């Protein structure tokens, strides 16, 4: 699977 | 709503508490209650809202994928796998409908800086995208068009109002390219947007801010991984 | 109940799916519906019941501890920490009351094999212990007496009907020793019970069954870990 | 440290 923006901070 | 009687400041404070307690359902309820006060959210509060709903829906998405995978193998035992999958699907759709309604009713507007406006339209695209992952039929085609429109409108703003390294611009571009590839069956559009975003960021590296450099680079790192996967 | 219309076999099947999907709230609801059919639970089903509620209450306990720590560190602010701690506390107490009710109403009985009777009474002691962790005042004294009686009753059965290496006997003795030390302020009782439990297991370790070696030795190591901690 | 109780088998 492609990577989406991560759940950061 | 159950949060209508609580002060805005207390809802934000408890949202931060729920994040420390890893109580993401609670954290989302508190931030929905704060959004519904009708005042604007700061960057820090937008991060609280985003972290909260992404944790909730992300857990449902992972579950839905596990259950959907098990369901596929009776094409390789009763209705229970389908029933339970449909139950998690319905809950996921309810949470996405909740986020989209907040975005439409309270958060998307003309005011605010570009980070805010780009963030909310990006989020709208993401939650239409999550709906698309489980939609099946004439419902799905509408959902896909809605995600596309939200992403594009966000993209127009970020290109006019933000430098090519802004972490929100990058994250918008990353997710839009994911939409093209995984949802809209448009691999060429995905690579091109990913490459152009990566390239133009690399050519404008001087616009990096130390307080956001780490964020920017992580998204760029991910664009490169995605291009490596897609080519 | 929300599960009253579903067949027992489908509830067990959905509990197993929910475990694969890490949907432990769902898993517990499914297993509560299975219990309420009024039929006996097998060893395997008891493990599903135990895994589901331990994950649910375990997450609440971790949250309650985080919030309680912040609350105490606000005594060296507004009411928000206490309110949110009280909210999580109330939810934790509800899940424990749900487990205690299932145990009292359906699972604890005079009939059945030793594994089942000891397991349910241990569970009764454990969920009175979790209530004790957050109780105060005369409520706490009543709860502690209830945990103790449940644990003792389990111990009496386990010593007569189970070998000293049985993992259920061992896990009960470990948890009873934790009760003595952390809850009832009886460190000597705790130390003595852990020591006797370890020694009697170690003296029979050569008789271990392949189906049980792993569990037994791990519980034994935990007994020793606690003794190192308490002495 | 908190005492350790039985884990999730
Ligand atoms: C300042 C502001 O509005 N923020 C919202 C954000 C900080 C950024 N979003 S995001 O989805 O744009 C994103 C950017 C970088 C990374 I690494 C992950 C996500 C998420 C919430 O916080
Ligand atoms: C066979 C049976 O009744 N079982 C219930 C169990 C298997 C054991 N319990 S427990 O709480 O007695 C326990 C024993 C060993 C260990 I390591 C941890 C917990 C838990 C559910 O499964
Ligand atoms: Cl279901
Ligand atoms: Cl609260
Ligand atoms: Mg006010
Ligand atoms: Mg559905
Ligand atoms: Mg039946
Ligand atoms: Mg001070
Ligand atoms: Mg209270």
């Amino acid at each position: 699977r492609s990577s989406s923006a991560p759940n950061v901070h | 709503g159950a949060m209508g009687s609580m002060e805005r400041a207390s809802l934000i404070q408890k949202a931060k508490l729920a994040e420390q307690a890893e109580r993401y359902e609670d954290m989302a309820a508190f931030m929905k209650g704060a959004v519904e006060k009708g005042e604007e959210l700061s960057c820090e509060e937008r991060n609280l809202l985003s972290v909260a709903y992404k944790n909730v829906v992300g857990g449902q998405r992972a579950a839905w994928r596990v259950l959907s995978s098990i369901e596929q193998k009776s094409n390789e035992k009763g209705p229970e796998v389908r029933e339970y999958r449909e139950k998690v699907e319905t809950e996921l759709q309810g949470v996405c409908d909740t986020v989209l309604g907040l975005l439409d009713s309270h958060l998307i507007k003309e005011a605010g800086d570009a980070e805010s406006r780009v963030f909310y339209l990006k989020m709208k695209g993401d939650y239409y995208r999550y709906l698309a992952e489980v939609a099946t039929g004439d419902d799905k085609k509408r959902i896909i068009d809605s995600a596309r429109s939200a992403y594009q409108e966000a993209m127009d703003i970020s290109k006019k109002e933000m430098p090519p390294t802004n972490p929100i611009r990058l994250g918008l571009a990353l997710n839009f390219s994911v939409f093209h590839y995984e949802i809209a069956n448009s691999p060429e559009e995905a690579i091109s947007l990913a490459k152009t975003t990566f390239d133009e960021a690399m050519a404008d590296l001087h616009t990096l801010s130390e307080d956001s450099y780490k964020d920017s680079t992580l998204i760029m790192q991910l664009l490169r991984d995605n291009l490596t996967l897609w080519t």
